[PDB]
């Protein structure tokens, strides 16, 4: 599990204040260029997790 | 019984390309 | 695998690639144990945050593999599981402590050349190898730097870093069932797991009977190569006696 940078205000498990988790209980309120971010009490809601593959024989899928 | 052996290198007494960094690093 | 490079045919043929069945893809690293048990990361396979909640019908594991994603005729092998059994006191909603799950084949795999069982640490292997300093191997087809992909599976050796360091880098609260790897920011040398090695094993070669170990699970980290940041990895050692007893009861 890798955590990585919020991308939008109000979520959470995201890097948020530097390379810090914002972790369960908190949301992350990003800031505007040149602001920093603040990781602050709140109902956040998690960054969504982030091919190409050969398929493979049928069997094997039911 | 042979867990952790590889047959494409333990097996025939061969070593990977980096696998002697690792032992270096226990002294 | 962050800084790493192609793994040599064979190198690592323990390696599992945990996948779904619909939509196929890529879900996470495990390993091979024995004949018919894998083992990876809980957070592979329950995290409610994500809404993830797999059950044995949903994922295959393949074995054998070197290509990330061709499928390797007769020379992968994709299994399907019997059953899945997480660590019961596994805590998701904190810290990902006792990140760690076993997965039951339907049936017992056929060793070859590309598949062979890695072994697990007792007490002797532990204490002497997990010691700051000393080089571990992970090996994974995850993401090649954290904002990618690689054709075939990765390598890197990273260092054991001191329980101290490992916690002044976070504040995430790290407990005694984890251990943290990687290069130091003055070190010149760099590398990590990342996205899609989760699960994937972290590997020490015993200097007294030539066998390779599996001494962590990747686990989870706060970005993928960042100075001053290390990756977690679950303690095997320590959570060894449930491994044995799902075996023994299960098994
Ligand atoms: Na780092
Ligand atoms: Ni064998």
């Amino acid at each position: 599990l890798t955590y990585t940078d919020c991308t939008e205000s109000g979520q959470n498990l995201c890097l948020c204040e530097g390379s810090n988790v914002c972790g369960q209980g908190n949301k992350c309120i990003l800031g505007s260029d040149g602001e920093k971010n603040q990781c602050v009490t709140g109902e956040g809601t998690p960054k969504p997790q982030s091919g190409d593959f050969e398929e493979i024989p049928e069997e094997y899928l039911q | 019984a042979d867990c952790g052996l590889r047959p494409l290198f333990e097996k025939k007494s061969l070593e990977d390309k980096t696998e002697r960094e690792l032992l270096e690093s226990y002294i | 695998i962050v800084e790493g490079s192609d793994a040599e045919i064979g190198m690592s043929p323990w390696q599992v690639m945990l996948f779904r069945k619909s939509p196929q893809e890529l879900l996470c690293g495990a390993s091979l144990i024995s004949d018919r048990w894998v083992l990876t990361a809980a957070h592979c396979l329950l995290y409610p945050p994500w809404d993830k909640n797999f059950t044995e019908n949903d994922l295959l594991v393949r074995i054998g593999k070197h290509s990330r994603t061709r499928y390797e005729r007769n020379i992968e092998k994709i299994s399907m599981l019997e059953k899945i059994y997480i660590h019961p006191r596994y805590n998701w909603r904190e810290n990902l402590d006792r990140d760690i799950a076993l997965m039951k084949l339907k049936k017992p795999v056929a060793f070859s050349d590309y598949i062979h069982p890695v072994c697990l640490p007792d007490r002797e292997t532990a204490a002497s190898l997990l010691q700051a300093g000393y080089k571990g191997r992970v090996t994974g087809w995850g993401n090649l730097k954290e904002t990618g992909q690689p054709s075939v599976l990765q390598v890197v050796n990273l260092p054991i870093v001191e329980r101290p360091v490992c916690k002044d880098s976070t504040r995430i609260r790290i407990t005694d069932n984890m251990f943290c790897a990687g290069y130091k920011p003055d070190e010149g040398k760099r590398g990590d797991a990342c996205e899609g090695d989760s699960g994937g094993p972290f590997v020490m070669k015993s200097p007294f009977n030539n066998r390779w170990y599996q001494m962590g699970i990747v686990s989870w980290g706060e970005g993928c190569d960042r100075d001053g940041k290390y990756g977690f990895y679950t303690h095997v050692f320590r959570l060894k006696k449930w491994i044995q007893k799902v075996i023994d009861q299960f098994g």
